[PDB]
């Protein structure tokens, strides 16, 4: 296309920097912020006006200045390049591959916010996916196309339950009207803020029994910046909705620690100067958790499902 | 013992809530003090 | 003196001054009214447009037409000397005893330069206070800071004045250390009333403990910024004496709660957002600034021991003032309201008190070989005498064992011969004599935490023969 | 570089005009004396400098010059036997200059520019150096300090100075694009030093004491947390696991604490003994020292300086134990930092990013293959100490979320004279399931089974502790009294350990396995002796229990001459009975 | 508008046993259902929508999940109201504003629902309006109030929250309409503290 | 509300036990109501017309859907009429001030629209002065036959 | 101004048994009686105004009821002062800034009483000063500091409040006056938390 680098920063305080006469940027656009060395950062345009637009910088603003800093414009809606060969690979919190392999040749670039489903197009979740856990089979029951959290604690094994029902859960059509060749199954697994110990644990549990040939991994370490922890469930659910509503999979999504997502949201939300809610968590946190929980479910006409298991530790029980 | 501990934790959380509201109001009034000079110009 | 007329905005305590770029930050000014009255102020927020001045006193006769500010002493200093060991001062350093002003040998800045942690020794030798339940069970050592956690109604000024007129280093307990080290007391009383100010000047002119002590006394109707500056003056006189003349200095800081309230009101006057429970965010560093100006130094002979005294606001150790103070200092000694109402002076229960740096400053060559074991045995014996006293309310006196009645009588004799001292002055030998007379009530073999040599030397002594407490 | 002037002085915040082009979070010198401060909040032509020291005395119009580079550390030779502080200013040379105080504006360099080192290159002109590649050696203290190219520099080398006695300012190699390379380099203390592959924890950090490597391992490249209450034996445990460690570089970080609580570190630590050569331990230890009255920014940056120095030593291919004492002190220094920046607080008074900063501290610690091609580790045993003594502050909760082991010292056990005072009912370690094949190979193939057996016995003793507390051990049945006595011999022999002893100070895996099997064999043979019907009284008074008592006071030279004979005596004295 | 507001003297037969015997709401009454999650609060609202004596049901759901909306859309046309026969869906007007849908529109959802209930009240019917998660409407008012830079009061909510909430619950009543005929509208508001 | 209506329908002075003779002077009633919904209003007007008191009472009504700022003027103009009828025509006015918590939240609204620093829980610092200027306009004066007695009603929030 | 301030060694006899036996007040001492509403503050202070051994009594109603100043106006001339025979109203000055009076005068009301008590101290008397509701003076300062658009300390009060309280309570205390003879002001202050 053509590159249009805005210069003329007027104010840089926290994650916020004010670009002036940037009228041609839209609200919510994604920008990259080139430093005076050559190191490009990212950011999102909030609060556009006629005299300044407020870039929120994703990473830390260390090294920026007012003379040499440029703000370009990269893909106004935050899209993701998704193809079907992702099954069996590992990705960053953003979506860049980290397994020693070349990237994804994309089939379709679809946004990561995701449009709300229409309640006349959604149908009822009416079938049965079987995990290996006897309680979650017999007494509770994971219906194909719902979401249910696993409330855990600190010294409670929740990563092991995650890695267990990620590798031994299946749908069994032979108890239903069969079509056993017709329906395949897949797992999307998004870990949000994990120790390297937990990273190697999930990679060994997914390469130990051949469980990785079904699944896609969106692992996120705690070394990584906080915006990757915000963007991880939206990348995982974008890939889940693609695979479920384009090829009729039966995607099971595991969001293994939502408490770190909420703490990252509280961290990046104390930059808009808005009054927090209950104990520092923002007032919009119902809407932000709802925009990544409501994306599960089944749609009429299709045959695919998105079934979410958010695992989250109560900080005190 | 845990009933009294639950009451103590509830009261401590709501006192922290009121303190956080007060330090929001002080930041708002400091911005409104600063706006007087920028309107004085 | 190049006075700056032409000011704007007198409001509250603050006043703005136009065209004042030569006022340094933190400087002091004289503010002359049109009548001729001179106030004092301190410069904050110096800029090209205007410099803010926080006035010490009230702003009553001030106006925008006849008012001039003049610079005095562009950073706050005091003139320090050796000839101020019998003097009273008020917060800034003006003599209030009527005696002539001192001739300053040096002119030192009052804010602290921090000690270099390479150049500090381990605080290893002790200081007696005369109070037995401070000297024996949780010893103060030379180089230690430790507060008294007083209460609301509790008598903290009395124990302050008693430790001031009663503290003494005893170099006889080493291998003949010389008395060429002298001892001196610096006493900073902040937030005090007229009544207790009269009490301290009476108490220091009565017994003649004013010749080795220098007092920095400010009232409650004095400006609060003088309550900020008072422990700075006290600690710089202390550091001057102990590191320039090798004195052993004891700094008693009365009512550190009043200092923290003065700091909160000056922060809110200088228009900044507070932190936790309304107290300012910089409180830990600004409080360690005057707690961490105490301790021995390698190559120097002098030392600065420090006793801050502070009242818990509603008798809880989760308030920020005692929480951060106990998070800086070395233990505490805690006054109990229960022993005071029972009627006991000094009302110190030793069960929640602690000297974290006790065990270094006792032993052979320091006091005596049995000091730590006597302290541990008295602590365990009183700690399991109190709950037996609580137990006998529902069981009965005859339905206990022998040892339980022995611990009950031990607790009863302990808290009215060992703690209930009155104003008798006890050295460490009379205090350990009373301690072994109290341990002689319990039988041998129940004294588990004492070596058998010390038991063979000291067990067996009457209380009605020693007359340390008859 | 970029030189402005002061226009406003409010507290420690100096608003300086003129500096257009200055960088954010960039160190700068404010005033005619030189006051170090970091630049926040660029606004138009100005810059708000947060100054570290007190500004009382500064006038308006004084120069503010800019450094150009963020808060960095000078990594190179000359750091061992070194007592630094939070922004790496060597405290001993400040003592040499300005007496017993630290006057504001003491400018000393982080490394000794006057000490002559012995260069020996391992490159030659015509070689192609990429970052991390070792290009020479310097002997420091019997310690081959391998000089690295800084990790973002590459090119073709020339002009290699020959093997001689140089100084740390002289450039030793020169690339063919300008770009001389000295013996040192400045690295920013907040970005992590780049590596090529983090490995996984499957190799244990051998602590030295036979509870924290048998019952609660930590797995080198790992992360532990210890709470410090008073009277627990904290300092002797830290000194013992820095003296008898698996690591070979120790970095201690005292991140702002009491003056008397670390002036007895600074006098007790340089008289220890390295028990591999005979010299003192300070010849392989770097020590960052802050008291609680230093500036807030140094007292907040001390742990990042510690981690960056420890990553410099892992990049050479070494094993570094970083012990960052009192992380709660650091966390309230960070809370004070955030209070002057006017931020909305979090759960208690803390910033919203406390756990993000703690994750950036603890997760920079792993077993790794460096850019040169050899392994190294930064195992962190960093401590914690809440002021209340309860474990439900935000700091301790975030630490327990992001560490891999927790070793609960309790002051009751040191009151009971059980040293070390590790409570096993409240400690945990997650590295047990991952350290399995190292135990299976290098110790014995059955080692986790009797590890779980001793954990099972210590479970059951405290499980039936209530009956013992209600009655007393002489009225328990038969087998329950056997359980309490074998749990007692586990406590009074295996778990307890004298750190000031000659040969009980260290206990390897073979010696711990020997005592472990000895205790468990005595238990599950005396259990069969009770199944015969033998009374409990003859089991307890028995002369072979003296051998299990002095099982630990035996040198490991002579433990494969002691273990076999004691294991024969147990079978003999339990087949001789009826 | 109306001609005259009457007094309620005829119960709203909810079809349950604890919500009509022990704690009854009358025909022009107002009721509020609090309760945390997993405590019913959705099956009770749907039971009110299924088994009632009301002529028409306006089911306005603001801020809650969409599986309930598709559940009502799926399982109502198979059922039968026990008043006139025919399908149960032929008397329900349902207004959905799911939580993933925009957040400033759930303010308008409540007013649209109560205006439709007043329209069927002005013809002679007996409307039942189930207003689901009015606390999410309070959160929407909190959102626009904090976006408008207003002073909060008691956890972020605007000070006019009680006034807006009273002006919503005041529209329920047993009236005689302007056509002479009488009608009523009752309101059951599920609140989620 | 039932207790206030019962007091309003059976409050009588006892002239024979007091010793001031006998006249049996009944009560004029001033009824100020701020956010009564419809059920409370229906109960009060049916109670008053059943006991025969609307020929002696004057009502300043403010329903729940009426605008929430005229609640500031409602009690002041009720007590203006009460002070008039008691101190210039010598009645014995009893003033029922319904639901003062709605008045206090109305002044919280108008005091948070003006960015004013609050007291406790968001209510402004001058709420003591407003409640004082409403309440303290009652009592008896010297040498005059009148009286203003006040019964307010408060809904304590978390009781 | 004054010549010297003595130390106090003579009790202020209240007459109440607990406040004179267990918790006494010297003649040159201050005292503070806080408590919730309905606890006994104003009845206690009228008891001190009615029975104590002060030569003169200054009663400062600082932002309180008018009925409890009407009580003191009406039923004090019916009583008899101890230590003399004249009525009790002949020894009391009564400053009365009530609740519905203007709020900015409460600071002036709390200072007029203390300077009248200092004037009668300078004649050789022994003055009692019963000032109720110093917290209403604090609230008046808060309401006027809202108009000054300042930044407050904790709870909303302006930060010079404890300096004002120290300067108020320090103006007591058993002096020897400029005329050589001795006198005292003793200040009993009610606080309403
Ligand atoms: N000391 C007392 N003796 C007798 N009755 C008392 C006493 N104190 C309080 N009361 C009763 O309780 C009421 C308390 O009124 P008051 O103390 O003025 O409340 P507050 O102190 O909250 O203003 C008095 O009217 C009286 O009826
Ligand atoms: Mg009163």
């Amino acid at each position: 296309l053509l590159k249009k680098e805005y210069t003329g920063i007027t104010y840089i305080s926290g994650p916020l920097l004010f670009v002036e006469n940037a009228k041609d940027l839209a609200y919510g656009a994604i920008v990259d912020i080139k430093d005076g060395t050559g190191r490009v950062r990212g950011g999102q345009v909030i609060e556009v006006s006629e005299e300044y637009a407020v870039i929120q910088v994703f990473e830390e603003t260390t090294g920026l200045d007012l003379a040499t800093t440029s703000v370009s414009l990269v893909e106004d809606v935050a899209r993701l390049g998704v193809s079907k060969e992702m099954l069996g690979r590992r990705f960053n919190g953003i979506g860049k591959p980290i397994d020693g392999l070349p990237p994804i040749t994309p089939e379709k670039r679809l946004p990561i916010t995701g449009l709300p489903l229409n309640p006349v197009a959604r149908r009822k979740p009416e079938q049965f996916i079987q995990t290996g856990i006897s309680t979650i089979d017999v007494m509770n029951t994971l219906v194909r196309g719902q979401k249910l959290p696993i409330f855990s604690g600190s010294g409670l094994p929740a990563n092991e339950i995650a890695a267990q029902i990620a590798r031994q859960a299946t749908v069994r059509p032979d108890l239903s009207g069969e079509g056993e060749k017709e329906e395949p199954f897949a797992v999307v697994f998004a870990a949000m803020g994990i120790t390297q110990r937990e990273l190697s644990y999930f990679i060994q549990e997914f390469e130990r029994t051949g469980a990785l040939s079904r699944s896609v991994l969106f692992l996120n370490k705690a070394d990584d910046p906080t915006i990757e922890r915000i963007l991880t469930p939206r990348m995982a659910l974008t890939v889940a909705e693609y695979l479920a509503f384009e090829h009729d999979y039966h995607v099971l999504v595991i969001l293994t620690d939502m408490t770190n997502y909420c703490e990252a949201l509280r961290e990046i939300g104390a930059a808009r100067e808005e009054i927090p809610g209950r104990r520092g968590y923002p007032g919009y946190m119902y809407t932000d958790l709802a925009t990544i929980y409501e994306r599960a479910g089944v749609v009429e006409g299709k045959k695919g499902s998105v079934t979410q298991i958010p695992i989250l530790s109560m900080p005190d029980d | 013992i845990p009933g009294i501990r639950a009451q103590i934790r509830f009261i401590q959380q709501v006192l922290e809530q009121r303190e956080r509201e007060d330090t929001f109001r002080l930041k708002r009034i400091k911005g409104k003090i600063e706006a007087r000079e920028a309107e004085e110009e | 003196k190049k006075e700056y007329t032409g000011i704007t905005y007198i409001s509250g305590p603050l006043l703005f001054v136009e065209n004042a770029k030569d006022l340094a930050y933190g400087a002091i000014v004289d503010i002359k009214d049109g009548t001729g009255r001179v106030r004092g102020g301190q410069v904050i927020e110096v800029s090209e447009e205007y410099a803010v001045i926080q006035v010490f006193e009230e702003t009553t006769g001030l106006d925008l037409a006849t008012t001039s500010v003049s610079l005095v002493e562009d950073v706050a200093r005091l003139g320090v000397s050796k000839e101020m060991l019998g003097r009273r001062f008020n917060g800034i350093g003006k003599p209030i005893d009527g005696l002539p002003p001192i001739t300053p040998e040096k002119r030192l800045p009052i804010t602290g330069l921090p000690l270099n942690p390479v150049a500090r020794r381990k605080p290893e030798q002790f200081i007696q206070t005369g109070i037995s339940t401070i000297d024996v069970m949780n010893t103060l050592v030379r180089g230690q800071k430790l507060p008294i956690f007083s209460g609301s109604g509790l008598p903290a000024n009395e124990i302050a004045a008693q430790i001031a007129r009663q503290a003494t280093v005893r170099p006889d307990l080493s291998g003949e250390g010389e008395k060429e080290e002298p001892f001196a007391v610096v006493f900073a009383a902040m937030g005090i009333t007229q009544r207790e100010l009269s009490y301290f000047i009476q108490e220091f002119e009565r017994t003649g403990a004013l010749s080795r002590s220098v007092l920095f006394l400010n009232k409650a109707d004095d400006p609060t910024i003088e309550r900020i500056l008072t422990p700075r003056m006290a600690l710089t006189v202390a550091e001057y004496l102990a590191f320039e003349h090798d004195y052993h200095v004891l700094v008693i800081l009365t009512d550190m709660t009043n200092y923290c309230e003065a700091l909160r009101e000056i922060g809110a006057a200088r228009e900044e957002i507070p932190g936790r429970r309304g107290y300012p965010g910089y409180m830990y560093t600004d409080l360690a600034t005057i707690y961490e100006r105490a301790g021995v130094v390698e190559g120097k002979k002098g030392s600065v021991t420090q006793i801050p005294i502070l009242s818990m606001p509603d008798d809880d150790r989760t308030h920020p003032i005692p929480d951060l103070t106990g998070y800086i200092t070395e233990g505490q000694i805690q006054l109990s309201r229960e022993l005071h109402r029972k009627g006991i002076y000094p009302p110190i229960d030793p069960l929640p008190s602690l000297s974290r740096l006790m065990n270094n400053g006792v032993g052979k060559g320091k006091t005596r070989e049995d000091h730590k074991q006597v302290s541990d045995q008295l602590y365990s014996a009183y700690a399991n005498g109190v709950d037996i006293r609580k137990l006998v309310a529902i069981i009965g006196e005859d339905a206990l064992t022998e040892n339980d009645r022995r611990y009950l009588q031990f607790a009863d004799a302990f808290e009215r011969f060992f703690i209930n001292q009155g104003q008798q002055n006890r050295s460490i030998e009379e205090s350990l004599q009373i301690a072994w007379a109290l341990l002689s009530m319990l039988p041998q073999g129940e004294l588990k935490r004492i070596s058998k040599d010390h038991i063979g030397k000291y067990y067996g002594q009457k209380l009605e023969e020693i007359w340390g407490a008859p | 570089m970029i030189q402005g002037v002061i226009q406003k002085i409010a507290g420690p915040a100096v608003i300086a005009k003129g500096m257009l082009g200055a960088r954010m979070y960039d160190i700068c010198k404010v005033g005619e004396e030189g006051l170090v401060g970091e630049i926040i909040r660029l606004d138009g032509d100005t810059a708000f400098v947060q100054v570290y020291e007190d500004t009382s005395g500064l006038k308006v119009g004084e120069p503010v010059v800019s450094t150009g580079l963020p808060l960095a550390v000078e990594l190179g030779p000359g750091m061992l036997n070194g007592i630094y502080d939070g922004i790496q200013r060597p405290l001993e040379r400040i003592r040499e200059k300005t007496g017993i105080y630290i006057t504001r504006g003491v400018v000393v360099h982080a490394l000794d520019r006057e000490k002559k080192w012995a260069w020996t290159p391992m490159v030659k002109p015509g070689d192609e150096v990429r970052g991390g590649m070792v290009l020479g050696t310097v002997p420091e203290f019997g310690f081959t300090h391998k000089i690295l190219v800084p990790p973002d520099v590459r090119g073709r080398v020339k002009e290699v100075k020959p093997a001689g006695e140089y100084t740390v300012e002289e450039p030793v190699v020169v690339l063919e694009d300008g770009t001389e390379l000295k013996m040192y380099h400045t690295w920013p203390v907040r970005r992590a030093r780049p590596v090529q592959r983090k490995l996984d924890p499957n190799t244990p950090f051998l602590t030295g004491m036979r509870i924290l490597d048998v019952l609660f391992p930590v797995a080198m490249g790992g992360t532990a947390a210890i709470p410090g209450p008073f009277g627990s034996g904290k300092t002797v445990t830290q000194q013992s696991l820095a003296k008898w460690s698996n690591a070979d570089v120790v970095v201690y970080v005292g991140c702002g604490e009491r003056g008397n609580e670390m002036t007895d570190v600074l006098v007790e630590f340089p008289e220890l003994t390295d028990p591999k050569t005979g010299g003192p331990l300070m010849h392989r230890t770097v020590l960052i020292a802050n008291t609680s009255n230093m500036p807030v920014a140094a007292r907040e940056a001390s742990i990042y300086v510690g981690v960056t120095i420890a990553e410099y030593f892992r990049d050479q291919g070494f094993s570094v134990a970083l012990m960052a004492d009192s992380t709660s002190r650091w966390a309230e220094a960070l809370r004070e930092i955030s209070s002057r920046l006017e931020e909305m607080p979090a759960e208690e008074g803390y910033p919203p990013y406390l756990a993000a900063r703690l994750a950036a501290f603890y997760e920079r610690a792993g077993k790794v293959i460096t850019l040169g091609g050899e392994e190294g580790a930064v195992t962190i045993v960093g401590a914690v100490s809440p002021p209340g003594g309860d474990m439900s502050e935000p700091v301790t909760q975030s630490t327990l979320r992001i560490v891999g082991a927790f070793w609960r010292l309790d002051a009751s056990l040191a009151f009971r004279r059980h040293f070390p005072a590790i409570n096993w009912n409240g400690s945990y370690s997650l590295f047990t399931s991952a350290l399995d094949p190292w135990y299976r190979e290098n110790v014995a193939e059955d080692y986790p089974e009797l590890r779980d057996a001793i954990s099972e016995l210590l479970q059951r003793e405290a499980g039936l502790q209530e009956i013992v507390q209600l009655v007393g051990p002489d009225a328990l049945q038969d087998a329950e009294r056997l359980v309490i006595e074998v749990g007692r011999i586990i406590r009074e022999d295996f778990l307890q350990q004298n750190a000031y002893h000659e040969v009980d100070a260290y206990c390897s895996m073979k010696k711990a396995y020997g005592i472990m099997k000895m205790i468990l064999a005595f238990y599950k043979e005396a259990e069969a002796a009770i199944k015969r019907g033998v009374s409990i009284d003859e089991i307890l008074q028995l002369p072979v229990l003296e051998r299990i008592g002095r099982a630990r006071y035996v040198s490991e030279e002579e433990f494969p001459a002691y273990f076999e004979e004691a294991m024969k005596e147990i079978q003999g004295a339990f087949k001789a009975l009826a």
